[PDB]
RNA sequence: AUAGAGUGGGCUACAGGCGUAUUACAUUGGACACCCACAAGUUGCCAAAACUGUCCGAAUAUACGGAUUGGAGUAAAAAAAAAAAAUUUUUUAAAAUUUUUUUUUUUUUUUGCUGAAACUAGCCUCCAUGAAGAAGGAAUCGCGAGUAAUCGUAGAUCAUUAGCGC
């Protein structure tokens, strides 16, 4: 597994090796979570456990900043034929929630799907509202999952966070309890520009 | 303007044709046609072949006597006809 | 109920003229209307842990989407000191952006006034009165001048 | 205790400079106060501008004949927060880095007595007393 | 089953304001139990007299005749308007009121005038056996209103179908 | 992300790019000269080096002045036919 | 990259199916010739071959 | 030209980024 | 003939000089995306500056600016029906599909535009060449609140031409 990520780390001139090593790795990741094949010089002890944390997903769906050169015209006429994210393959392979391969029908046999049967590689995706490529800010998903929102700062950690920012020096003093409820009810649960926000 | 219907040249095909009457282009390549050919309008274009061809172009006082050869054939007759503000 | 004439021409160059009161309806919920452009805005506003603000169905920190704005917005609301406990139902029209909040911050501040007396201004006694809140009451007017029927000339 | 709004939000008004959004001018004097803060504790920030334009007060102005004149000090703020603006573009044209940087050098040198805004303003006090 | 709008157009307020009464004497004459002696009359809550403003649109002038081009003047055009609105159910009374408003001229007033009502239609059997219930109202006629001496009387009368 | 060759336009510098294969956010200083042989190899599959093209229009408006044409004799006059201080002559 | 919702055009001519939401009903003008009765008789013709779907 | 002729804003001041409605 | 037509010019020429505007000389910015943000403006729906994200700061004349000049008027996307079906791509062990290859289909845009004719002398789109210009002396003008400036927007005359005019 060190085998296949030093053989794809080895050379920067053929690149087709080196995406294709990584979606080994990414395949093997997934069987060993399913513990399909426990080694045989292993002594009884648990397999490492798979997590995928996917920050930004829906850049996986958007259109990329990579294009290409149509087929049709001539050089000197170029339009960009902009790639896209299922035209890429490493993206297309990073698409977990959209994979079966953490539904695995190995792991849904040898593990059973059972509660006592953790077997699964638990893979979770975080995306923004703030896109730097027009990706969706909603996931039309047909594999079924679970998803959870983000609440926003409620008023108590905004209190708290004012208060550690107070402590690290980013603030020059502490906070009201009006000017906490302003704060919450200004950024109405933004982190960022309640950082932003924590000089005045 | 070459969509929908490239070439307009009427009254000069009309001096054509009647130029025509042994050769349009010297098929008794070119022997400079000296017959004169005097046209009085040059919005007209300028169609391929029609080589060798003593134009005579109106510029609003006269008529402007021009040998056409090979390089000015994609042009429309009007550029040869100024009004001759030299300085 | 008894309520009166409250309205203002404070403007200068150009009058204005926002005959909407605000009242207390059946529900417990008051109702009010604030312009302060052209453009217009009308809240609702209801004693609730609820949703909380809201303007145009969205909540309220992408629709307007710059900060300063938003406390623009907030601004009646974090002088009353009576932030968190109301619902606010809100409608606008019209203009541009912080036009927009300033116009529902004079609806807000009036429907507040309906909810307590003293905070803000009124015709309840006369049109007259004062609190904190009463200063934002009477709206700013002033619209742009109109683009001079004349020349530059220069 | 509102004029720190008040000094805060002329030199906002100031800021604003040409015809644009004071939204761009806004956050760029808020990044001011932040480039105050990493360069100040680098090598406390309302106070060091409170510092700085109080340091930065011109009491009495003078109107040129040579007469003198007694000045409500709100404009005492303003020709205040006025000096320091263009001694800030004065600066930061001959630096061509942002102009928050700018403005945060030169809040922290009006805080530190120092700087032309300094120079000018007890220039004008000290000829204010010249010529009673 | 009969719905008639009247729209009506205007430069003076005066004369549409007239127009707008007198109409609405006609309207309520027309569907006027006279006497009792009979008991289907529509005061439904449909029934209104929407006023509207207008389309403000300003039209600028040279003052002067030549030079002159600081010399700007403005001007104006007004447009004011009115819609009348009732409906019935009977036809005899909707004639009276279209050979009422065929009668009485109307000074410089634009009539233009709505009658969607229902009308029965044929259809080839084939469809009607191949039917075996939404609105689906839609005739909406058009006709011209210049150009061939009239001063604007038009009525346009969109039509609505029934075919169970 | 050459935005950055000289003897071309922009557009038609991200497509010999792109037609190696460089994406944007790349600099000069990391480019192997692999891809620079590829790159030059395109240039002759595209059309090459503006000043050649600057002698190609050379003889493409010495072709027009040679025409006996009025247009000739504005790129024998310097004047606008749409700053007669730079000229294609 | 911009055009109005409305676009509201010209330069042709037809029978404007339409539907409103608001009343839930379908709405088809008349168009081509100069007589309202011709118009009818074609809409007419075009609502019979309409059910023909 | 204010980016008149490649931009996504001098093409509103050149009236194409409005695309011409169709009429006559 | 100081009267009318007809055809084509000219009314727009170009040492100099002057008036009026626009666009810049950047970083408070350029670009690109965003939601395609909210208007004047529903009467008988539609923006931009900006806000949020990302790229750029070498006297580079910068990825600023966009004048002059040549050249060319070109791409597709959507999805339907049948036959078959479990194939394409690397190194010395792997990868993408369970949809590959055939026939019929089919939309919606696309077409340089408008005009009879766009050389002078229109306009549009896309390449390429990338000028001066790094804030302007003497002198001086205009204007103190929704004002200057900046930003679009829509109306006129108009076949189209207003980008800057109003």
């Amino acid at each position: 597994l060190q085998d296949v990520a030093l053989r794809g780390l080895s050379s920067d001139d053929n690149a087709q090796l080196a995406v294709d090593s990584a979606l080994q790795l990414i395949r093997q990741l997934q069987l060993l979570g399913s513990g399909a094949a426990q080694p045989p010089d292993s002594q009884p002890g648990q397999p490492p456990r798979v997590l995928f944390a996917l920050d930004d997903y829906n850049y996986l769906y958007g259109p990329t900043d990579y294009g290409v050169q149509p087929p049709s015209a001539s050089p000197l006429q170029g339009r960009r034929r902009v790639l896209d994210a299922g035209e890429l393959i490493l993206a297309r392979g990073l698409r977990l929630l959209e994979s079966e391969l953490g539904t695995n029908p190995v792991a849904a046999a040898a593990a059973g799907g059972g509660a006592g049967g953790v077997g699964g590689a638990v893979v979770v995706a975080a995306t923004t509202a703030t896109p730097a490529l027009p990706a969706p800010r909603s996931l039309a998903l047909e594999v079924p999952h679970t998803v959870v929102e983000v609440p926003g700062f409620d008023e108590a950690e905004t209190a708290a966070a004012l208060a550690h920012y107070a402590a690290t020096g980013a603030a020059t003093r502490a906070a009201s309890a009006a000017e906490a409820r302003h704060l919450f009810a200004l950024t109405g649960g933004n982190g960022r520009e309640l950082r932003a926000k924590a000089g005045a | 303007s070459t969509w929908k219907g490239p070439y307009v040249a009427v009254s000069l095909l009309q001096e054509v044709v009647a130029l025509a009457r042994k050769h349009p282009n010297w098929w008794n390549i070119g022997q400079k046609a000296p017959e004169v050919i005097n046209t009085y309008s040059r919005a007209s274009v300028i169609l391929p072949d029609f080589i060798a061809c003593r134009f005579g172009v109106h510029n609003g006082k006269s008529f402007v006597g021009m040998e056409v050869q090979e390089a000015m054939v994609g042009h429309r007759l009007g550029e040869f006809a100024p009004t001759k503000a030299t300085v | 109920s008894g309520e009166a004439g409250s309205g203002l021409a404070f403007p200068a160059t150009s009058t204005s003229p926002e005959p909407a009161g605000p009242h207390i309806d059946l529900t417990g919920v008051t109702h009010a209307r604030g312009k302060r452009k052209a453009s217009a805005a009308s809240v609702q506003l209801v004693p609730a842990g609820g949703a909380g603000i809201t303007v145009n169905g969205v909540p309220l920190s992408s629709y307007f989407r710059d900060p300063a704005c938003r406390e623009k917005v907030l601004a009646p609301l974090a002088l009353a000191g009576a932030e968190t406990a109301y619902d606010v139902a809100a409608r606008v029209k019209g203009g541009g952006m912080m036009g927009q909040a300033q116009a529902i911050a004079t609806a807000l501040a009036r429907a507040l006034c309906v909810q307590q007396p003293s905070l803000g201004a009124t015709a309840g006694d006369g049109g007259n009165g004062e609190g904190p809140l009463a200063a934002m009451t009477r709206w700013d007017g002033r619209v742009v001048e109109r683009q001079k029927p004349g020349q530059a000339g220069s | 205790x509102x004029x720190x709004x008040x000094x805060x939000x002329x030199x906002x008004x100031x800021x604003x400079x040409x015809x644009x959004x004071x939204x761009x001018x806004x956050x760029x004097x808020x990044x001011x106060x932040x480039x105050x803060x990493x360069x100040x504790x680098x090598x406390d920030v309302l106070e060091v501008l409170m510092r700085a334009v109080d340091n930065c007060k011109p009491l009495m102005k003078v109107i040129q004949s040579y007469q003198p004149r007694p000045l409500n000090p709100d404009q005492s703020t303003n020709f205040a927060v006025k000096w320091i603006l263009q001694a800030a573009q004065k600066r930061r044209a001959g630096a061509k880095a942002s102009m928050a940087e700018a403005l945060a050098v030169e809040l922290l040198l009006a805080a530190q007595r120092k700087g032309g805004a300094r120079a000018r303003r007890d220039e004008v006090h000290k000829l204010a007393l010249d010529n009673r | 089953a009969y719905s008639v709008e009247i729209a009506v157009q205007g430069f003076e307020k005066r004369y549409v304001d007239m127009a707008c009464n007198t109409l609405g004497d006609i309207i309520i004459l027309a569907f006027a139990p006279k006497s009792y002696a009979a008991l289907n009359l529509a005061f439904g809550p449909e029934r209104r007299d929407v006023r509207l403003p207008w389309r403000r649109t300003r039209i600028t002038l040279i003052r002067g005749p030549h030079i002159d081009k600081t010399g700007m003047e403005q001007f104006e055009r007004r447009e004011y308007k009115s819609v009348l609105t009732a409906a019935t159910n009977c036809p005899q009374e909707l004639a009276r009121l279209l050979e009422a408003v065929k009668l009485y001229q109307f000074t410089g007033v634009q009539i233009k005038m709505q009658l969607a009502s229902a009308q029965r239609v044929d259809l080839p059997a084939d469809v009607s056996a191949l039917l075996r219930x939404x609105x689906x109202x839609x005739x909406x006629x058009x006709x011209x209103x210049x150009x061939x001496x009239x001063x604007x009387x038009x009525x346009x009368x969109x039509x609505x179908x029934x075919x169970x | 992300a050459l935005a950055r060759v000289f003897g071309l336009g922009k557009s038609t510098s991200l497509a010999v790019s792109e037609a190696c294969g460089i994406s944007k956010d790349l600099k000069v200083k990391d480019v192997k000269d692999s891809y620079i042989q590829k790159v030059t190899a395109y240039i002759e599959a595209n059309f090459v080096t503006g000043d050649t093209l600057k002698r190609q229009v050379r003889e493409n408006v010495l072709e027009e002045v040679a025409i006996n044409s009025r247009r000739g004799v504005r790129h024998t006059l310097g004047l606008p036919v749409s700053a007669r201080k730079l000229r294609p002559l | 990259a911009a055009r109005a919702a409305a676009n509201a055009a010209a330069y042709p001519v037809d029978v404007e199916h339409s539907f409103c939401r608001r009343t839930r009903t379908a709405a088809l003008s008349t168009a081509r010739y100069g007589s309202r009765e011709a118009n009818r008789k074609l809409l007419l013709e075009h609502y019979n071959e309409l059910l023909r779907a | 030209g204010k980016g008149d002729n490649r931009t996504r804003r001098g093409k509103i001041f050149r009236g194409t980024y409005r695309e011409q409605l169709p009429s006559h």
